[PDB]
């Protein structure tokens, strides 16, 4: 386990598109 | 653990009475941790060491104090398990002893021993000698039950065992939980918070009892006296108790009615089937409370306000907040429910932006605890942090499908039905039963130790009685725990009064009656009361479209950030012997990274139409760019159609 | 055709009642029929009436405490939840109990109306040291079987058993053509004596297979 | 080992290169197949060959 | 029902001489199906359809 | 339940839409949110039909991966038919399994013609069956054709066919494991016999009866069968009657 | 369809109900062995409901012959260790000889329980749910109502203290410990075992991750000679389910009379299998990936049949990831001389007329005793009283009778070995 | 190769 | 408060009908409970008439042979068993049979009374040849339920008019517990499966009503 897979990306949720 | 190999996680001749040789983890921990045997102790110099007695003439003098011996000392001499049996004073009966000389199991005459072990659950663990009849188990059973002691959960009510094995009331004393009396004197004050005891002739000493308090794993640790008001008290006399005790001794389940019979396939391969009155009697129901946080820190556009005024949110969402923006004390929270309001500054008044913290999907309860901390109030807040709100949440959880039983003998098993008591099988005298466990599980898992228990603790809530039986119990006899067992079951009988409570023909098993139909089965079945415990942990999880990594653009995995279930090589090597192309090829692409795809599936699944044809996934291109980066010329091309043209490189990265 | 008798009845100390009935002749096989159908109904389908809610004064929720009083809030409702009641309106009722200094709060303690009555004045609910006052309000309802909260302000909602009834045994014995004598033992919580369990079942059970005696 | 001594024997006994190897290559296939097979089936296992 | 589409999957099955061609013929049957019925699920419609035709 | 409305939310989405009168996806989302009960009605109409792969964390083979079709239950755990465990060598002591959901026509159809479980029978390692019944499936099979000699209760009585037989056993006339003799014409396995017929009576006509061990065969003077009467268990009767009601439905 | 079942007249194992659900698939197809499985699994779940099968403590019957068993055992183990007290055997002959005195016990004893079992309850629901094959076994039934028998130290040795007691009588602490010994290296065993079983499947994986099918035939004339796999005397696989789903390189005929049996280029299912070893060919010529000459692959006549439905291979079809799967999945899966020699006894009183004919070497033997060792393989010839006997050697045996002795009944006399 | 890309396999059903 | 409603009926060639009924509302547990007690009346409580005993004329004995006859004894014993006949008297009735030369001997040969109604006229009995004569006299009675036995040959007749019975119950939630029962009955055609119920419904209200208004 490592903190970098924890972390969410920046972007549009497929969803809110 | 990569260096760690078969002869370091084994049992060594050396561990006898100090390492126990059963209690270990499972999988990549299995012989790398271990359990400190009941009465071993490490000496001054870092050696563990255990007790004997000695033994003059083959007579054991229990007169003269423990010898304690590390593992070089006791190798020359011959040295008798705890099991042995002596007569009146302290002489050793029979001819023949089992010793130990130099790390090998001999027999000898009982005048050429030089030491005896103490007791007979000197080889074992303290999780390991809380199991009755263990010498009927097998080891990995043995292993299993004691592993799963551990995982056991406190109850709303709690209640010891019937077929105890005596170190019950020395497991709790030590957790430090239970409150004794140090006074031979009068109890003077009960409250569920506070007791107070004044001795016989002297002071008074008083003491505050912890409530609904929460554990490291979310379970919780009340404490609730036993005494009442002007009450006799002597010293030593227990006081309080803790949430896995009932009077003095570890209570870490129920024990139910039971039967060892199939159902129709709901005993199928562990799996259990329980009563409705598991249910609604509170039995095996629980406290367990979680924590909450939310932190208010300061950004470049402004600081973060704890507030009520939360944008596109109605009235009706803010009820049970406190005009500070953070819900109140005994306020009942459901999913999606706000905890406490935040607004951030957001850059782009219609200006604040939520990020309230809510209740995640899936939990609900009742909120028991909002602790503040902010650096005005003199506490240690994080380095960018300006307040720390702490909620906690508590809630009762019952037994239910899906949840994991267990036993002392090492038999789990998962709740597959609940079924209304006028469906359970029922006893000659009209009782249905509360657990129907399948016996094919017991032969091949050599457990034999939970049908004695059962049959035990059957005489024990007959004959209104409580058994201490210690594990290795036949150096008495040739067969003891039968011969006790059937012996209480013989005395219960003729105590109720009831003849179809015990059987000459099938001493176990009496006759058991369907309450589907109201017809008795073939033949009788084993019934009796069981010691059953209920597991800790909140796994269901499921996923459609959420966060994703940040190189790969892969989802996230997690149940606490709507994560996904990855499908390994495994699962690709499964689906490629299938012959399936088309859903490898969405699993690969559509569903995991290809950036562009995933937009385009989900929209044509909610508008309806066909899902168009996926892409090169981020991860290729990620893995192109970090071997160009490595100065590597790597590329794709596309081959020339006609003869004299060079083939074109293709640009993956637009 | 045949004569249903009441041979035993008792009365234990908690005002549970115990019946014992005899019912013959029966057809060969007929009286385990009879039997399974009055135990399922018995023990499934009989309207009872329990405790539904509680406020305690001076508490909002089930984790909390009161001073000078021996037990939690959680236990003093797994108190109440188990204190039997019976009703002669059909509407939800409200008792009220308030307690006051060195006492043990009972269930002779609940005030109810004239409708709804305490079957056992011993239920123990709670212990009050001096100077401590514990006053509560029930609320009771009629209802069948158990019954799961739903989650009218700061009442404390209990997860309710309306089980009238708790214990159904019978056993069918030869009275010799061959005839079958059905034994009946009915153990109930006292709401409703043995006799009026088993002819409300009887009647469960013959407004059930009524509408199937012609309309087919 | 096996390879070679089967490559040397047939190299002669027949004398063209190909079926040499080939006459080699068969019998090693042939005793590794029976030997795993073996393996596998000393405790119960089955697999088609 | 069900067990009736699962006889009509093992008709068709059989009598194709390939699983993966008449598994892509379905596809393709029920993609067209959806298509000029948006104007029971395709998949479904495709198998019913394929069995009652092959007589 | 809460995991299918979960994985089936862009259906339950786009069937909201067109079979119903919400208008844009917000309105579905929050009335997904809400728990409507219309929510339930459009999610258990949108997932029959719709394959589901279900998979256990050590997929050794492919059988490890297999094809279901979803029924919505109440619960949190994942209802596993019995005849599955072995292929995925599966136990109810805590195992935990993950699902898959096919979203293309294409993905459906393969995963109905080609991962579908009622379609995985033989081992694809050894050609042998993989769907056998086993444990409490094998104990009662073998205790309700096994051989009881303590309860024989109506032993010797003859019946007209296997019908015959399950009705006198289902009301209790005749014993579980009692040795009765059925008019059963058609091929007969026993074992235990014996080729050579134990006596053999030729009666005041061109009729032999041959009766074997398990078996009483009238037979014309050189000529067919006439009758048939094998002796077996209404057990067993109950046992083959099943298989044949199977085989022929 | 159009094949009628038979009526099975007999008890349902599970081996019964494997054969069964096999011909439903191989004579009406995948969705009627599917429902014929479904309604089968109602059937038992209903019945071992209905049965009452439950376990007790009784009902794990012990043989009643256990105590007199180790009484002759211990005996003979006295013996033994007073011979070795008085110089007379060795050490090792001394373990040896106590080590094969327990494990002939422990084999009486096991053959004692079964009989037992058989005998007195056959409907006993430890044995039922033993012998129909649902849950458990042979090692099992032992360890539950017989006797543990020799374990091993952490290190391999062989403990010479024996286990004399089940799980139903319960184990000592010494036991207990021996027992632990045992159990510990097995959690251990899989423990690392499960790494190794991966590595191995996906090495499979990629070394044979290219072979899918991509022609239909490659037109050679190689194959390879299928045969029985045999231990010598006894066989271990036969012929039939070697040559399952295989095709035929050449015509095979019967070695009786000029009848084909099968031609050139044809898959063989069961009864061409069954057919094949009825008539004792022992060996046929059959095409196989390893001689086919196709590009970098096999193709669909040299693979055969896929073995999941009973077929010739379709085309595009990935048999070495299906090959990878199968050699993988049973990865996971992965005392002294008893029965794997014979004691023979004869059960007559009669003089020895052994005389000087066999080949008869003075040996000590691997106990502390001296014998006769045979490498002339005769037959025995003794005054067995009314008739003589027609014991017959083997090479290598070892004969403890010499002449002018006097035998009793169920005396021992030879011992012949089955085949520093 | 078409697993890493993420293409149709060539078996099975991608086999054309 | 419930409906029920009979979703299908039938009637199989052999004259036996069947039929499947729903139930609905029911409450939790009273679907098994409603099944098992109908089928326990329908299967065991029903009156109904079966030939209890029959004289042949050539023989005495169940294994024993008549001339021209290609059935024996035993195999018409066991044809004859399974004879359904109603009758619509409760006096035990008498039938006489007299069948001659080449014939296929059915049911529709039987010359019962006015009172007595063979269901299934076409029903196989024996096959006479050539100058055979067949005489039977058969004894019908009114019984309920299989009964088997220890002049006349004694048989083991089967009263029930009811073949089989079946129930599984269903659940039919909308939106508590509410259970739906589905029955199959099959009748050998002396009774529709709709009279088979109310008969079942009628012995058990009849059985439950004097246990409601005294204890
Ligand atoms: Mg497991
Ligand atoms: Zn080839």
């Amino acid at each position: 386990s490592r903190l970098g897979d924890f972390i969410e990306a920046d972007g549009e949720t497929p969803e809110d598109e | 653990r990569e260096r760690a190999g078969f002869a370091v996680r084994d049992i060594h001749p050396s561990h006898y009475g100090r390492i126990c040789p059963i209690e270990t983890p499972e999988g990549p921990n299995a012989g790398l941790i271990g359990s400190l045997a009941t009465h071993a102790r490490v000496n001054d110099y870092g050696f563990i060491e255990t007790p004997f007695w000695r033994v003059e003439e083959g007579r054991v003098r229990k007169d003269l104090a423990p010898v304690y011996m590390t593992a070089d000392q006791e190798d020359d001499l011959r040295v008798a398990p705890g099991d042995v049996a002596t007569d009146d004073a302290g002489y050793i009966l029979g001819t023949t002893i089992p010793v130990r000389y130099r790390q090998d199991f001999t027999t000898t005459t009982p005048e050429r021993v030089d030491y005896v072990a103490l007791s007979p659950v000197q080889i074992i663990s303290v999780a390991t000698s809380l199991i009755p009849f263990l010498e009927h188990d097998d080891a990995n059973r043995a292993l299993m039950g004691s592993n799963m002691q551990r995982q056991a959960v406190p109850l709303l009510r709690p209640e010891r065992p019937l077929v105890g094995t005596g170190l019950e009331p020395q497991a709790a004393r030590d957790s430090g939980m239970v409150i004794t009396s140090p006074v031979d004197g009068t109890i003077s004050y009960v409250d569920a918070t506070h007791i107070e005891v004044t001795a016989d002739t002297g002071e008074k000493y008083g003491y505050a009892l912890q409530k609904y308090q929460r554990s490291n794993q979310d379970t919780c640790l009340n404490q609730r006296p036993i005494v009442f008001e002007g009450d006799r008290v002597q010293r030593g006399q227990v006081i309080a108790d803790g949430s896995a005790t009932e009077k003095g001794e570890l209570a870490l389940g129920q024990n139910i009615l039971v039967a060892y019979m199939p159902w129709e396939g709901y005993n199928y391969e562990d799996a259990i089937l329980i009563s409705e009155r598991l249910v609604y009697d509170d039995v095996y129901t629980s406290i367990h409370i979680e924590k909450f946080e939310i932190e208010a820190r300061q950004t470049k556009l402004g600081p973060e306000e704890i507030t009520r005024e939360i944008p596109n949110v109605g009235e009706d969402a803010l009820r049970q907040l406190d005009e500070n923006g953070i819900i109140r004390v005994g306020a009942w929270v459901e999913s999606g429910d706000i905890l406490v309001g935040k607004v951030t500054p957001k850059g782009e008044a219609r200006d604040v932006r939520d990020n309230s913290l809510r209740v995640p999907n899936g939990e609900k309860g009742r909120v028991v605890d909002v602790r503040l901390f902010t650096r005005e109030q003199g506490d240690e807040l994080p380095p960018g942090a300006n307040m720390v709100v702490r909620v906690y949440v508590a809630q009762k959880r019952k037994i239910q499908v899906g949840d994991k039983m267990a036993g002392r003998h090492g038999n789990k098993g998962i709740i597959s039905r609940i079924l209304p008591c006028e469906d359970m099988p029922y006893l000659p005298d009209g009782t249905p039963l509360d657990i129907v466990l399948n016996p094919l599980g017991v032969p091949s898992r050599m457990n034999v130790g939970q049908v004695f228990e059962c049959m035990l603790g059957w005489a024990g809530q007959l004959l209104d009685a409580r058994f201490k039986v210690t594990p290795f119990d036949e150096m008495y006899g040739a067969e003891a725990s039968r011969l006790t067992v059937n012996a209480k079951l013989s005395e219960a009988r003729e105590q109720t009064g009831q003849p179809w409570v015990f059987s000459d023909d099938e001493p176990g098993k009496i006759q058991v009656y369907d309450g589907r139909t109201g017809e008795p089965f073939d033949r009788p079945v084993t019934v009796g009361r069981a010691y059953m415990l209920k597991l800790v942990h909140d796994k269901i999880h499921a996923r459609s479209t959420g966060p994703y990594s940040l190189v790969t653009q892969q989802p996230l995995g997690g149940k606490a950030q709507q994560g996904g279930q990855r499908f390994g090589e495994m699962e690709v090597w499964a689906l490629e012997a299938y012959g399936a192309a088309y859903i490898l090829q969405e699993l690969l692409t559509v569903k995991s990274d290809d950036m562009q795809g995933r937009n385009e599936a989900l929209n044509a699944i909610v508008k309806g139409k066909a899902i168009p044809r996926p892409g090169t996934p981020e991860s290729f291109k990620v893995l192109m760019r970090e071997l160009q980066s490595l100065c590597l010329d790597i590329a794709v091309y596309k081959a020339s159609t006609e003869d004299y043209e060079e083939d074109k490189e293709v640009d993956l990265m637009a | 055709t045949f004569q249903v008798e009441c041979v035993e009845s008792r009365t234990e100390a908690d005002q549970g009642q115990y019946g014992r009935f005899s019912i013959e002749p029966l057809a060969r096989g007929q009286g385990t029929t009879v039997g399974n159908a009055l135990r399922r109904v018995l023990l499934s389908n009989l309207e009872g009436t329990a405790v539904t809610a509680v406020r305690i004064g001076g508490v909002n929720h089930e984790f909390a405490t009161i001073p000078g009083v021996r037990e939690d809030v959680l236990d003093i409702l797994l108190n109440v939840r188990e204190l039997v009641v019976h009703a002669h309106s059909p509407q939800p009722q409200i008792g009220r109990l308030r307690v006051v200094g060195p006492a043990t709060v009972t269930a002779a303690d609940v005030d109810f109306g004239p409708e709804v009555e305490v079957i056992n004045p011993n239920h123990y609910i709670a212990s009050l040291s001096e100077g401590a006052t514990l006053e509560m309000e029930l609320k009771v309802e009629w209802g069948t079987g158990y019954r799961a909260i739903d989650r009218a302000l700061d009442f404390l909602q209990l997860d309710a058993v309306f089980m009238p009834v708790r214990r159904v045994n019978y056993s069918v014995e030869d009275a010799r053509t061959a005839i079958d004598r059905l034994v009946l033992e009915v153990w109930t919580n006292g709401s409703l004596s043995p006799q009026e369990a088993l002819s409300q079942a009887a009647s469960c059970l013959v407004a059930l297979f009524e509408p199937l005696k012609n309309v087919s | 080992d096996l390879l070679e001594i089967y490559y040397d024997y047939f190299r002669e006994q027949l004398g063209e290169d190909y079926e040499a190897a080939l006459e080699s290559l068969r019998r090693v296939q042939a005793l590794l197949v029976n030997e795993v097979q073996s393996v596998y089936q000393s405790q119960g296992i089955d697999i088609s060959d | 029902d069900s067990q009736d589409l699962l006889f009509k999957a093992e008709s068709l099955i059989v009598n194709s001489t390939n699983r993966y061609h008449v598994t892509l013929q379905i596809a393709r049957r029920a993609k067209q199906a959806r298509y000029e019925e948006m104007e029971i699920k395709p998949v479904l419609r495709a198998i019913l359809e394929m069995s009652d035709e092959l007589n | 339940r809460e995991m299918a409305i979960e994985l089936f939310q862009p259906f339950v989405i786009h069937r909201l839409i067109k079979n119903h009168s919400i208008n844009n996806i917000k309105q579905a989302k929050k009335l997904i949110q809400k728990n409507d009960p219309l929510i339930w009605d459009v999610l258990e109409e949108v997932i029959e039909g719709h394959p589901v792969m279900l998979n256990r964390a050590p997929t050794l083979h492919r059988l490890g991966i297999q094809a279901f079709e979803p029924i919505l239950v109440e619960g949190r755990a994942i209802q596993l038919h019995p005849l599955v465990c072995p292929a995925f060598n599966a136990d109810f002591d805590g195992d935990q399994m993950a699902v898959h959901v096919p979203l293309s026509i294409e993905a459906q159809a393969e995963a109905r013609m080609l991962m579908l479980a009622s379609g995985n029978i033989l081992s694809p390692a050894t050609g042998q069956p993989i769907v056998t019944p086993s444990q409490d499936m094998v104990l009662g099979c073998y205790y309700l054709t096994a051989e009881n000699p303590g309860a024989q209760k109506g032993a010797g009585r003859y019946f007209a066919n296997l019908e015959d037989a399950i009705r006198a056993f289902e009301q209790g006339s005749v014993d579980l494991h009692a040795w009765v003799w059925v008019r059963f014409d058609g091929e007969v396995e026993s074992e235990g016999e014996s080729d050579e017929p134990e006596s053999v009576v030729a009666a005041d006509d061109g009729t032999v009866t041959k009766t074997y061990r398990f078996r009483r065969i009238r037979e014309t003077e050189d000529g067919q069968r006439l009758s048939q009467y094998v002796k077996t268990t209404p057990g067993r009767i109950l046992f083959n009657n099943t298989v044949q009601t199977a085989l022929i439905h | 369809a159009k094949s009628a079942p038979i009526f099975r007249n007999r008890v349902i194992d599970k081996k019964q109900l494997k054969k069964l659900i096999g011909w439903t698939f191989a004579h009406y197809g995948t969705a009627k062995t599917a429902v014929v499985a479904d309604d089968l699994k109602a059937l038992g779940f209903r019945y071992a409901t209905r049965a009452g099968v439950s376990i007790s403590i009784d009902d794990l019957k012990v043989p009643g012959s256990k105590a007199e068993l180790l009484e002759s055992a211990e005996k003979r183990i006295q013996e033994t260790e007073d011979r070795y007290t008085r110089g007379e055997i060795t050490e090792v002959e001394r373990f040896q000889k106590v080590i094969d005195t327990w494990a002939n016990t422990n084999d009486e004893l096991t053959d004692r329980v079964v009989k037992n079992f058989r005998e007195s309850d056959p409907l006993n629901s430890v044995y039922m749910m033993a012998f129909s094959g649902a849950r458990g076994n042979i090692s099992q039934v032992r360890q539950l109502v017989g006797m543990r028998g020799l374990m091993a130290n952490p290190q391999g040795e062989i403990i010479d203290l024996p286990i004399k007691t089940n799980f139903r009588e319960g184990l000592t602490v010494t036991e207990y410990i021996i027992s632990s010994y045992g159990a510990r290296k097995g959690l251990v065993d899989t423990a690392l075992r499960t790494a190794d079983s991966g590595y191995l499947t996906r090495r499979l994986v990629d070394v044979s991750q290219d072979v899918i099918i991509h022609e239909v035939d490659c037109g050679t004339s190689r194959g390879l000679f299928v045969e029985a796999m045999t231990d010598g005397d006894r066989i271990l696989i036969p012929i039939s389910q070697r040559l399952l789903g295989r095709v035929t390189a050449e015509a095979v005929l019967d070695p009786s009379t000029d009848e084909v049996l099968a031609e050139a280029g044809q898959d063989i299912n069961e009864d061409l299998a069954n057919r094949i070893e009825k008539a004792g060919i022992k060996k046929v010529k059959v095409r196989s990936p390893l001689t086919c000459e196709a590009a970098r692959s096999v193709c669909q006549k040299c693979y055969g049949w896929s073995l999941a439905h009973a077929q010739m291979v379709d085309m595009g079809e990935a048999v070495g990831i299906i090959a990878a799967q199968s050699i993988g999945e049973p990865g996971t899966q992965l005392v002294f001389t008893g029965e794997t020699a014979r004691l023979l006894r004869a059960p007559v009183a009669g003089t020895i007329k052994l005389g000087k004919k066999a080949r008869t070497r003075p040996y000590r033997t691997r106990h502390g005793e001296e014998a006769l060792l045979a490498e002339a393989n005769f037959d025995l010839v003794l005054e067995g009283k009314g008739r003589k006997e027609t014991f017959a050697i083997l090479q290598g045996s070892t004969i403890f009778v010499q002449d002018g002795d006097k035998v009793a009944a169920e005396a021992i006399l030879a011992e012949v070995p089955v085949s520093k | 190769e078409n697993v890493i890309i993420g293409r149709l396999i060539p078996a099975g059903t991608g086999f054309k």
